[PDB]
């Protein structure tokens, strides 16, 4: 990795992301929360420090970093992922992290601020949509998701150690927010002649190379060894957004790995169907035109890069893709 | 430590099986992962409260809580999943994991690994390594079965009896001593074959080299 200094343009767009009012849907009778990234980050960090867990870093991940670094790129603003570099030794701390996050959820309400006795379970079953605890050999992190619909899904991830989330060059960006949370203690607002020094990172390689890949709409990866199943699906999303490989030679090999590794992780077609239907409903919730083009890109890739010996399973998945198209082809 | 009480299970090469019991469903799937379904009753129907998915090397344990009605296969996982590694599993899950361990362990002891045909008997080394069970099915009807502890014998008549230790081993009708001698020859052979074939597999990474049948009936 390497360090880069966010220019004024980037810091401004970051400020807009951090002050953008995001709506959170409330599963059940619970009202829609009108939260803000700055507010959640502050409250969570403050209460984590209060509970005795140091927060070394707070970063902004996802497509949001890329939208900050290059305005209105091709990747879509639906993702808002935060990372809190936090040590997690025992399960006690994992449970504390759940309690702290649910408590800081209670803090945003119009008149329900005084309703400070809603419990953490009704809040989980009303505001949390996805929960993921991981504490293995290398991987060690916790993930809480906020409602995903007409707005944007806010995902809070607490990383103790992580198997280096390498992906395509275009979404390997992290922005260290601490400098900007500190910058507001200023009595006046942020202006062009007066901004904080903010630092961006690339989780693998030269940061300027990834930035170039992001400006020129390039497809790139660096360690295929640690690629898992869903790489192919992400790759097809890049394709449906008019990104091209860095060199047409080596991508025929990458494709085979992604194809082969896909079958290794999803051999049963029912799991495939679930995986695909949920991918489509995640990345193309309302992009009706994008869905058919995506399914046909996938079909092209599967057809050209699936090895001959898996032709049987090949036809089954090509058929699944086709059937999904007929549905996206009626409504 | 959890590692101090049982070893992690190994489901490699084990045939799929769905075993229902009163308080649990354990299944060895086609993927060789091992699933344990916790079943609770609500009047007119039975549901599944949590699911314990165990990897094939049982090293990674995924546990999830969907809400589901009992079915022919385990419920599919949703988003709320927790993955632990063997050494970070909390005591609250140990008893169930040891349940799956005891199931897999028993299945292995009846799942043949090397079958070997001699001129007098069909030997069967099972998969519950190390010190795997060893059955000698003589053609004339006599049965022999060897475990790390006891040694069961059956006779053509159906006289059924068992043995402990070397107190009784030497003292027996010399007709019966012959069967155990031939069975220990077969056992040494099968263990040698297991060791050499495993090492060659270590070098040659590809399709499994077990199960393995050797010889034929006359």
């Amino acid at each position: 990795m390497a360090f880069s200094v966010l220019n004024w343009d980037q810091v401004s767009r970051l400020h807009e992301v951090l002050t953008e009012v995001v709506p959170i849907h409330g599963r059940g009778n619970f009202p829609t929360l009108e939260i803000t990234l700055k507010d959640i980050v502050q409250t969570v960090r403050s209460r984590l420090e209060e509970a005795g867990i140091k927060v070394h870093d707070v970063r902004l991940n996802g497509s949001a970093a890329g939208h900050v670094l290059v305005k209105d790129n091709g990747l879509g603003c639906k993702d808002l992922d935060l990372i809190f570099h936090v040590a997690l030794p025992t399960e006690a701390e994992f449970q504390l992290v759940r309690d702290v996050v649910l408590c800081s959820l209670l803090n945003f309400l119009p008149e329900g601020v005084n309703k400070l006795k809603i419990s953490p379970v009704t809040l989980k079953e009303a505001y949390v949509q996805k929960l993921v605890k991981v504490c293995t050999d290398t991987d060690r992190w916790s993930l809480i998701s906020l409602s995903n619909k007409n707005g944007k899904n806010v995902e809070l991830k607490f990383v103790d150690s992580i198997r280096r989330q390498f992906e395509f060059s275009v979404d390997s960006f992290q922005i260290i927010l601490d400098s900007l949370l500190f910058f507001y203690c200023s009595n006046n607002p942020i202006s062009e002649h007066f901004h904080p020094t903010v630092i961006g990172e690339s989780m693998y390689g030269d940061f300027e190379e990834a930035f170039d890949h992001l400006q020129n709409r390039l497809i790139a990866t660096k360690n295929p060894e640690e690629i898992r199943g869903g790489g192919l699906l992400k790759y097809s999303n890049l394709l449906v957004r008019d990104f091209r490989p860095t060199d047409q030679e080596e991508i025929k090999t990458l494709e085979r790995y992604m194809c082969s590794r896909f079958f290794i992780d999803f051999p049963d077609i029912l799991e495939q169907q679930r995986k695909l239907e949920t991918y489509l409903q995640n990345h193309f919730a309302e992009e009706e035109r994008s869905k058919y083009d995506y399914l046909m890109i996938l079909r092209r890739v599967v057809n050209e890069s699936t090895v001959c010996l898996m032709g049987h399973e090949r036809r089954q998945t090509l058929n699944l893709i086709s059937l999904l198209a007929l549905r996206v082809l009626a409504e | 430590t959890l590692r101090s009480i049982t070893s992690p299970l190994v489901a490699h090469r084990l045939k799929p099986i769905r075993q229902k019991t009163k308080k649990a469903v354990v299944s060895i799937l086609d993927s060789e992962e091992v699933c344990v379904e916790l079943v609770k009753e609500y009047a007119s129907q039975e549901y599944v409260k949590e699911v314990l998915q165990i990897s094939s090397d049982g090293n990674t344990i995924t546990i999830y809580y969907p809400n589901f009605p009992l079915a022919d296969r385990p419920p599919s996982p949703t988003d709320n999943i927790s993955r632990y590694s063997f050494d970070n599993l909390p005591e609250k899950y140990w008893r169930k994991y040891q349940y799956a361990s005891r199931f897999v362990q028993l299945v292995r002891s009846k799942s043949p690994k090397i079958t070997y045909f001699t001129r007098y008997a069909k030997c069967i080394l099972m998969e519950n390594s190390p010190g795997a069970d060893f059955e000698v099915w003589f053609y004339d009807g006599v049965k022999i079965h060897k475990t790390e502890d006891f040694i069961q014998v059956i006779e053509k008549t159906g006289k059924s009896y068992t043995l402990k230790s070397e107190s009784e081993v030497n003292s027996l009708k010399e007709e019966i001593k012959m069967y155990m001698d031939h069975a220990n020859e077969g056992h040494r052979i099968c263990l040698a074959l297991e060791s050499i074939i495993s090492e060659e597999e270590r070098k040659t990474r590809s399709a499994p080299f077990f199960p393995i049948i050797i010889g034929r009936k006359p």
